[PDB]
């Protein structure tokens, strides 16, 4: 199921989260969490979990890009205060 | 893993 996941952190914390490619059926060619910082932004919050699908973060569209590309998307928001992602559960 |  469809979600919009709200992480309201602080700059320096990035979001601490672990991305790869959606090789599972493909429902919505994305990347999977396949980790979490266990006591970031990401564990804090709750609304991200282990197994989930992101599709697009802040607008960045990630349905469609590879792993690399994903990669970049999230690393690049290093210093935000909200992380408004839309992944399905 | 590199974690973002």
């Amino acid at each position: 199921e469809f979600k919009d996941v709200f992480i309201e952190k602080q700059k320096g914390e990035i979001l601490g989260v672990v991305i790869v490619e959606s090789g599972w059926g493909s429902i919505l060619p994305t990347v999977i969490i396949a980790n979490m910082m266990h006591g970031g932004p990401a564990e804090k919050s709750g609304k991200l979990n282990i197994g989930d699908q992101i599709m697009s973060i802040n607008g960045t569209s990630l349905v469609g890009l590879p792993l690399s590309t994903c990669q970049s998307i999230i690393k690049g928001l290093k210093n935000q205060s909200r992380v408004k992602l839309n992944i399905v559960r | 893993p590199v974690y973002i």
